[PDB]
Formats: C-alpha cells, sequence, structure tokens
C-alpha cells in the first residue's frame, strides 16, 4: 500500500535527549527502522514510501 | 612438553616425574585445577537430567592424586588460597578431611585433638585455619577487575561459581566461632601460624567489639614471642613482621603497660593519649 | 509582531540565553532562516538543543530553570538602568 | 642490561624486516615490555610535529614494507598509523608484530592508535586467531596480544590542530576533556562513547543517524564544524573507509579520510594514501601502489 | 565582616568567635553555583544513585576542569562550610566533584595512588570540608586522613561508600535543630535510625584491616564508632 | 535520563490537537518516552499496515 510520512521540519524538534540526540534524528531512525522491518513482510514489494515536510509548497 | 591429567590417570609414576621436574608444565597449582575440574564436572544422564558426579574409582584415584600434590607442597596455605579458588579450596579440605577417616558431619571441636592420631590432628587444625583465612579474605575488599562486554557463556559459570562461593562463605560464618574454639585448644612454628591467625580473626571481629582487641593483642605479643624464639630456622612459618607489629601499636594504643620508653613515645600517639 | 521588525536597538544575539521557551525560539529560527542569518540561527539552534529545557521534564527542573533564568534577566537588566 | 636487551631488540627488528616471526617466548617478553611503555601514555597522546599520518592497514606486510619505502625507514620518519592492521590480511601476525616492535624500540619516533579491529571478539572471526593457530599452533601468543590491544591510546592530537582518530565523534563526546576522562582499560564495549569512536564515519546527511555497520553513528557536516569550533581544531583525520585517490577531504575541508592499504583484499584494487606534516605544519600527500611480489 | 553578624553580646570572655550569618552563607552558596554550574538538572536536593552520574558526567567534567582552574573555590567552599545548613543547598558543586574525582580515580594505572598530585589533595579537601559541614559523622570526617597510603581503587570504593552513606542521609534543610544556646543550627547523629557509617564504616574497617601494612599506626583513630 | 522505570505494557494515547484528527480518521495517536517503547509502537505500526475501509457504525 502507499505509505507516507509527513516529518515535522520546526525548529521545535532541534531539542535533544538524553541520548544527545536531536528529536529529528531520532525521527528518521525510526522510520529507517519501520522500513527495516516492512521489508519482512513478502508484500514490502508493493509499498511506496513518501517524504513530506512542513516548509511550504512547492517544497 | 604438555601432559594433561589423563597421563596421570592411566599411570600414577607420571605424576612423581612431572613434580620431581624442575618445572613442571603444568605447574603444581594447575594440575589441582584440573584434577578437581574433572572431579568435579557434574554428571548427565541420559534424559539430559544433571546430578552430582558419582564418586567413583576414576574419581577417587583424581581426588587422591590432587592430595598427594597438596601434600608435596606441603599444604602452604598461602600458594593454595592465592592459586586456586574458594569452592576448589573448600573440596579439597573437605576430600583430605574425610581421607583423614574424620566421620563426616560431626563438628570439629568435639573431638580432642590429642587423642586423633597427629595427621588427622594437622588435617583438621589446617581446616579451620583455611577457614578463619578464608572468612578475613572475603571480608578484605577486593578490587574488581573492569568488566568486559556481556558474555552469555562465560558469565553462566561466573555467577554459578561465585554463587557457591557466597554460600561457603556464609557457611564458614556459620561456624567461625567454633574454629577459633579449635584453634584456641589447638594452640597448647606451626603454633605461631595458628597465634596470628587466631589474632587476625580476633582483630577483625573486634572490628565491632573493642574488648576482642586485647585478646588479638595476647595472639600477636605470642607470635612475636614465638617468632623470636623460632628465629631464621622458620622453614614452615612465613608472616611479616611489620603488620604485626602495626597490630602491636594499634593495641597497645587500646592498652598501656607502662614502660614509657618501651612503648611509643611519638607525639602522634602521644596527641591520641592527650 | 515585535521580533518582526528590524529597527532592534537591545543587543538581539547575547539575549537569546534568557528566553527559555521553546516556541519563541522556533519562532526566532524561522525568522532568521528566513532573513538569511545564519550567524544568529546557529545560535537559535544551540540555545534551542540546549538540554535543561525540553517541554517534556516533570516540570520540577522547568520552573527552577525558568526562575533561574527569570533572575539572571532581571539582574542584568536592573544593572543596565540605573 | 638495558643496552644488551636494546642490541637484542635490533636483531628483532632486523629479522622482522625479513618477515621471519619472533618465538613465542619472544613475544611474551615485548608484550610484557610494552605494557609498561603503554600504561604511561593518557587516552590523548600528544604528539609534536613533525609527522606523518598513515591510514588503515589490515595486517598487509607487503604494503606496509613498500609504506616503509616511500615514506622513510621507522628511525628517520616519524608516523602515527591508525589502527585496523590485524586483520583481513595473510600476514597480520606479521605487521602486528613489527609495528609493536618499532614501538617498544622507539618510545616517540611513532604511535599507533588503536582500531575497532584491535579487540577480543573481532580477531576471533576475522582470521587473526586463525593465523595465530596456524603459525603458533596454539594461542598464547594470541591472549598476549589481544590483551595488549587494551592498553594502546584512542585519539592523537598533532600541535593542538590535528586530531587523529581512527573512527570519528560521537553524539555523546563533546570536549577533548571527555576524552581525557575516558577509561581504555576494558576490551571496547558494544554500545558507549568508546564503542562509537571506533566505529564512526562522515557522511553529507546533517544531524546524526544509525551506521549500516551496527555500531557507532554517522555525523554531518554542521555536527564535524560545531565540534572543530567547541575545542578549536582545524581538522580531524580517520581512517576507516575504503577509498580510491587515497585520501579524501569531506565536510568542507573539516575531515580527511586516509587509508594506507592499497588494492584492499588483493582485489579492490584500490591505490593508498599517506599524509606527512613537515615542522612549519606544511601538509602533502604521497600515493602509491602495491610493490612486486 | 560582610557575613558575620556582629551580634555585640561578646560571646565569651574574649575567646568565643561570632557565628556567621546562615543567610549570608546562603547566599554565598547559591551565587557560587550559578557563577560556576548555571545547570539545574540535578537540582534535587536528594542525592541520586551512583548509575545517575553516567548521564551528567560531562557537567561533572566541566565543574572539574573549572576547580582546577580556580583554587579559590575551594576557600569559598571552606567559608560555607563555617555555616551549618549552606552546604544542603551547595549540594550539586559537591556532586559534581564527586563525579569527577570517581571517574578519574578509575583510569589510574598506577600501583601508587600520589602518582596523580591534583586529584589527591582534592579528594582530601573535599572529604574534609563535607566533614566540617557536618555531613558526615567524625568517624568518616576522620576518612581523608589515610588517601595519601592507598592503592588507587581503594579510595574510588572508600568514595562510593561515602556516596552510599550520604545517599542514605540526604543532607536537607531539615535536622538542623537551631540552639538557642548558640546560634549555630546542630545536625544530632545517631538520630536519623542509619546514625553511625555502620556498612560503611564496616567496608572502611575491612579496608584498613586489609591495609595494616602501613596504616597500623593511623589505625588508632577510627576505634569503636 | 528517565529514571523511572516504564512497565507500561501498552501505548498511552497523546493528548494533542492532532489526536481528535486522528481518531476521526481512524488512527491511534502515539505519545513516546523510551526507545524500547517506541520500538513497541513502530511494531504495531508494522501490523497495523493492511488495506481495509473505515466505517462509521451507529446503533
Ligand atoms: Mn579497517
Ligand atoms: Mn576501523
Amino acid at each position: 500500500p502507499i505509505l507516507l510520512f509527513l516529518i515535522d521540519t520546526s525548529a521545535s524538534m532541534n531539542q535533544r535527549s538524553h541520548l544527545g540526540t536531536t528529536y529529528l534524528d531520532t525521527a528518521k531512525g525510526a522510520v529507517e527502522t519501520f522500513m527495516k522491518l516492512r521489508a519482512r513482510d513478502p508484500a514490502s514489494r508493493g509499498d511506496r514510501y513518501m517524504l513530506v515536510t512542513f516548509e511550504e509548497p512547492p517544497y | 612438553p604438555q601432559t594433561c591429567w589423563f597421563e596421570f590417570l592411566l599411570e600414577e609414576s607420571l605424576l612423581e616425574k612431572h613434580l620431581r621436574k624442575p618445572c613442571p608444565d603444568p605447574a603444581p597449582v594447575q594440575l589441582i585445577v584440573q584434577f578437581l575440574e574433572q572431579a568435579s564436572k557434574p554428571s548427565v544422564n541420559e534424559q539430559n537430567q544433571v546430578q552430582p558426579p558419582p564418586d567413583n574409582k576414576r574419581n577417587r584415584i583424581l581426588k587422591l592424586l590432587a592430595l598427594k600434590v597438596a601434600a608435596h607442597l606441603k599444604w602452604d596455605l598461602d600458594i593454595l588460597e592465592k592459586s586456586l579458588s574458594v569452592p576448589v579450596l573448600n573440596m579439597l579440605l573437605n576430600e583430605l578431611l574425610c581421607i583423614s577417616k574424620v566421620p563426616p558431619g560431626t563438628k570439629h571441636v568435639d573431638m580432642d585433638l590429642a587423642t586423633l592420631p597427629p595427621t588427622t590432628a594437622m588435617a583438621v587444625l589446617l581446616y579451620n585455619r583455611w577457614a578463619i583465612r578464608t572468612i578475613v579474605q572475603s571480608s578484605f575488599p577486593v578490587k574488581q577487575a573492569k568488566p568486559g562486554p556481556p558474555q552469555l557463556s562465560v558469565m553462566n559459570q561466573m555467577q554459578q561459581e561465585k554463587e557457591l562461593t557466597e554460600n561457603i562463605l556464609k557457611v564458614l560464618k556459620e561456624q567461625a566461632a567454633d574454629s577459633i574454639l579449635v584453634l584456641e585448644a589447638a594452640l597448647k612454628e606451626m603454633q605461631c601460624q595458628v597465634c596470628y591467625d587466631l589474632g587476625a580473626a580476633y582483630f577483625q571481629q573486634g572490628s565491632t567489639n573493642s574488648a576482642v582487641y586485647e585478646n588479638a593483642r595476647e595472639k600477636f605479643f605470642r607470635t612475636k614471642e614465638l617468632i623470636a624464639e623460632i628465629g631464621s630456622l622458620s622453614l614452615h612459618c612465613t608472616i611479616d613482621e611489620k603488620r604485626l607489629a602495626g597490630y602491636c601499636q594499634a593495641c597497645d594504643v587500646l592498652v598501656p603497660s607502662s614502660d614509657s620508653t618501651s612503648q611509643q613515645l611519638t607525639p602522634y600517639s602521644q596527641v591520641h593519649i592527650c | 509582531k515585535s521580533l518582526q521588525e528590524q529597527n532592534s536597538h537591545d543587543a538581539m544575539d547575547s539575549y537569546y540565553d534568557y528566553i527559555w521557551d521553546v516556541t519563541i525560539l522556533e519562532y526566532l529560527t524561522y525568522l532568521h532562516h528566513k532573513r538569511g542569518e545564519t550567524d544568529k540561527r546557529q545560535i537559535a539552534i544551540k540555545a534551542i538543543g540546549q538540554t535543561e529545557l525540553n517541554a517534556s521534564n516533570p516540570e520540577e527542573v522547568l520552573q527552577l530553570a525558568a526562575q533561574r533564568r527569570k533572575k539572571k534577566f532581571l539582574q542584568a537588566m536592573a544593572k543596565l538602568y540605573f | 642490561d638495558e643496552k644488551v636487551f636494546t642490541k637484542e631488540l635490533d636483531q628483532w627488528i632486523e629479522q622482522l624486516n625479513e618477515c621471519k616471526q619472533l618465538s613465542e617466548s619472544q613475544v611474551k617478553s615485548l608484550c610484557e615490555k610494552a605494557k609498561e611503555i603503554l600504561t604511561k601514555e593518557s587516552n590523548v597522546q600528544e604528539v609534536r610535529c613533525p609527522v606523518t599520518v598513515c591510514g588503515d592497514v589490515h595486517g598487509q606486510f607487503h604494503d606496509l614494507m613498500e609504506l616503509f619505502r616511500i615514506g622513510g625507514k621507522s628511525p628517520d620518519t616519524n608516523y602515527l598509523f591508525m589502527g585496523d592492521y590485524v586483520d583481513r590480511g595473510y600476514y597480520s601476525v606479521e605487521t602486528v608484530t613489527l609495528l609493536v616492535a618499532l614501538k617498544v624500540r622507539y618510545r616517540e619516533r611513532i604511535t599507533i592508535l588503536r582500531g575497532n579491529h584491535e579487540s577480543r571478539q573481532i580477531t576471533q572471526v576475522y582470521g587473526f586467531y586463525d593465523e595465530c593457530l596456524r603459525k603458533y599452533g596454539n594461542a598464547n601468543v594470541w591472549k598476549y596480544f589481544t590483551d595488549l590491544f587494551d592498553y594502546l591510546p584512542l585519539t592523537a592530537l598533532v600541535d593542538g590542530q590535528i586530531f587523529c582518530l581512527h573512527g570519528g565523534l560521537s553524539p555523546s563526546i563533546d570536549t577533548l576533556d571527555h576524552i581525557r576522562a575516558l577509561d581504555r582499560l576494558q576490551e571496547v564495549p558494544h554500545e558507549g562513547p568508546m564503542c562509537d569512536l571506533l566505529w564512526s564515519d562522515p557522511d553529507d546527511r546533517g544531524g546524526w543517524g544509525i551506521s549500516p555497520r551496527g555500531a557507532g553513528y554517522t555525523f554531518g557536516q554542521d555536527i564535524s564544524e560545531t565540534f572543530n569550533h567547541a575545542n578549536g581544531l582545524t581538522l580531524v583525520s580517520r581512517a576507516h573507509q575504503l577509498v580510491m585517490e587515497g585520501y579524501n577531504w569531506c565536510h568542507d575541508r573539516n575531515v580527511v579520510t586516509i587509508f594506507s592499504a592499497p588494492n584492499y583484499c588483493y582485489r579492490c584494487g584500490n591505490q593508498a594514501a599517506i599524509m606527512e606534516l613537515d615542522d612549519t605544519l606544511k601538509y602533502s600527500f604521497l600515493q602509491f601502489d602495491p610493490a612486486p611480489r | 565582616h560582610c557575613c558575620s553578624a556582629p551580634g555585640g553580646t561578646e560571646c565569651g570572655e574574649c575567646w568565643g568567635a561570632p557565628i556567621l550569618s546562615p543567610e549570608a552563607a546562603k547566599a554565598v552558596a547559591v551565587t557560587l553555583v550559578e557563577s560556576v554550574c548555571p545547570d539545574a538538572a540535578g537540582a534535587e536536593l536528594a542525592w541520586p544513585p551512583e548509575e545517575h552520574a553516567r548521564a551528567t558526567v560531562e557537567r561533572d567534567l566541566r565543574i572539574g576542569r573549572r576547580f582546577r582552574e580556580q583554587p579559590l573555590l575551594f576557600e569559598l567552599l571552606k567559608l560555607v562550610a563555617a555555616a551549618p545548613p549552606a552546604l544542603c543547598y551547595c549540594s550539586v558543586l559537591l556532586r559534581g566533584l564527586l563525579a569527577a574525582l570517581l571517574g578519574h580515580w578509575e583510569a589510574s594505572r598506577h600501583p601508587d595512588t600520589t602518582h596523580s598530585p591534583w586529584h589527591l589533595e582534592a579528594s582530601c579537601t573535599l572529604v574534609a570540608v563535607m566533614a566540617e559541614g557536618s555531613l558526615l559523622p567524625p568517624a568518616l570526617g576522620n576518612m581523608h586522613e589515610v588517601f595519601s597510603q592507598l592503592a588507587p581503587f581503594e579510595v574510588r570504593l572508600l568514595l562510593l561508600s561515602v556516596w552510599g552513606f550520604l545517599r542514605e542521609h540526604g543532607p536537607l534543610p531539615q535536622k538542623f535543630i537551631f540552639q538557642s544556646e548558640r546560634g549555630r543550627f546542630i545536625r544530632d547523629f545517631s538520630r536519623e535510625g542509619g546514625g553511625e557509617g555502620g556498612p560503611h564504616l564496616a567496608v572502611l574497617h575491612s579496608v584498613l584491616h586489609r591495609n595494616i601494612d602501613r596504616l597500623g599506626l593511623f589505625s588508632g583513630r577510627f576505634q569503636a564508632p | 535520563m528517565s529514571v523511572e522505570s516504564e512497565q507500561l505494557t501498552g501505548v498511552p494515547l497523546d493528548d494533542s490537537a492532532i489526536t481528535p484528527m486522528c481518531e476521526v480518521t481512524g488512527g491511534r495517536s502515539y505519545s513516546v518516552c523510551s526507545p524500547r517503547m517506541l520500538n513497541q509502537c513502530l511494531e504495531s505500526l508494522v501490523q497495523k499496515v493492511q488495506s481495509g475501509v473505515v466505517i462509521n457504525f451507529e446503533k
């Protein structure tokens, strides 16, 4: 199925957890883990992945 | 040349030849470790059921070979303790007591040392001294080696042997006083060693109660007198004079025996008393 | 409405340390990036990234931090005038 | 005593120059001595210029001999090899023996960093243990060299400007004081600041990200820039990623990836590079391709 | 002069020194805290467990560096120790210094401790200042005398025991009982349940008894707590 | 670092202006506080990846 990822891009996420890493980078890592896990499903081939950012279009 | 326990299991004089070698490879303590490990290996039944190793003829041969090596070493508690683990020492001492024909389970204090044969007497004395020294070393704070990343295979054995060591330590603590009573009677070179062990045990115990310090002081003074009497001819007594001197200073801080000149005149102890 | 105008007279950069609300700093970062002022955009990013404030603490530390920054700001502000 | 031992060490050096590994007893005596000679260096073992930085080796003895041919003999040109010199090579034992022998012979004409591959776990499953067992039969030398590998420093500082470390930066670490406070007498843990230092790497991303290696992280342009500002460093030098030019700049002249093991695994065929800084901190570069065999 | 309230009572005949102002000590402690480390993440006056220091190492290291650079802070700390209650407020600085010393002592391969000169003095001063500040029984106050003649791990485990004891007995403004006879607030030991070191004094005794080789003369101090 | 040990066996719902929209469109918005339960949420998403029709049922 269609997979879309709307990632917040405002400065707010630039905070850092006790891991010393930003919320944005944690989000990217979580997305990567998600795609890794989904790859285990044979139906993965039918998946199309999308990214969207909070910035004003066309970007 | 490397010779494992199988050679000595098959042939007995091989042990004699190895101990006669000026450089026995492996070292005798390593031989003890290997033999007792083989003896203590648990028995797995066909149903994958773990059970204590049956005491077969091979097991008895291993045990008596280890005991022969220990006798050749002359039962140097320093060497055995430093080079061998607490469970190993405990089981080896128990086996030595058993081969001494001592009825297992009988409390040591119940038997008169003089009545027993000299070998059994020294065996019981060595067992009690080892128990006291084990308690003292357990009380000693020991630096912990830097932990590596988890190794699930080795940590199993490490934790298992640590638990067994803790159980042995608590067992020894439960009977520590009885060992003191036995050693007190046994005191009537080996006498100096026993007296020093008793003094150290008394000092450790009196860490809480100051009364035991007087007994420790008397023991340490008798130990130094024994050192003076024996002289340099100590072939089995190996005790540092500096530690007992410190013990005597600490106890004299408690008991003033007059004779200020003979006793410390340092401004330090003088300010202590002042 | 106040941060928007360009006629500041109050050492606009050095004061970013005292501000302790994440949202206004988000506004500041957006404004600086849009107007093309990276030397201050980085300062704003650092101020946000500071661990003291995260908008998710048990608030025991957040209130203390806000109190401390208030003290520092009002102390400097009092030093400036008179 | 010391004099006769020095001459004896000279014989070991010349012999190792002939690809002939030492005896097991000699290896034991070498490791024992090396413990006392490495115990005295903190994590950031500062080294004064001039210097010749050398990247990854992976124990390729012919390549190392050609590298000596190029840069110069060890007593003359000071060297700062960076890690990973024990694995994926058919002469790894000889290479590591030569490196440690040079270090012990000369305390300050050379300095060796600790790469990711110098640990107990990695060597067992990446050849070095097998090589040692095949050559010396037993594992006594293996348990000597693996023990030695912990006493190595972690990073080097050249005239307070260049920062040489194998892997790269790490989200936990921020300042040289933290590196100095880190304790090294520990087999590289699988997760932690020490772990990442040996598995970090550059990337054109920004922020951070999990490394595909499974350990450490991946830093971005802005991270390196911020770290350099934080501590006045002007250039970081790492060598963990295989390259082609041998030396490659990244993060707009902030991190130099060096690699001094040409034709990686005998098949990549990549050239190899070596950097050298003169007394006035005047960097240069040399390149080479493995000697005929 | 500034902190000491004149009082005017002329304590004693001519010997009794005037007591210092707890409020002045409070002000000094707070301003010193803000000067050194404006951080307040670990402002909970209750001491967290040892593992918690692992996350706070970086701040701990910067505090340690600042101290090494500026020795005057030790004298200010002694001045604050003069007043009983100010230390409870000056809790984060001490936690940071202790974390730094613990971390440093671990990475000490030298068999002797005196090899690292400054750290030894810093540890001694820390322990003595705590003793004078009365967050430790005098038994543990004697602790600092023996640091010189000890292996590194010995001192590290010893300071870990100190950490444990203080964790049990969290410094708080309460338990500093005011005395009408003398303004100086008193913390009455043995009324906190734990009282003396107990388990921790056992560790101390075990250390000194293991190191009777050169500590016999010093052993006469601790006696029986 | 969260000294609290998270014994929760589920993913508690979050309180944000998005949450009503998430419920309206048929999704369970997730709040996270540690990497472990983040991974729990992640695997929850992977399992939730399916094909269906969202219908409003009414008695
Ligand atoms: Mn490599
Ligand atoms: Mn590497």
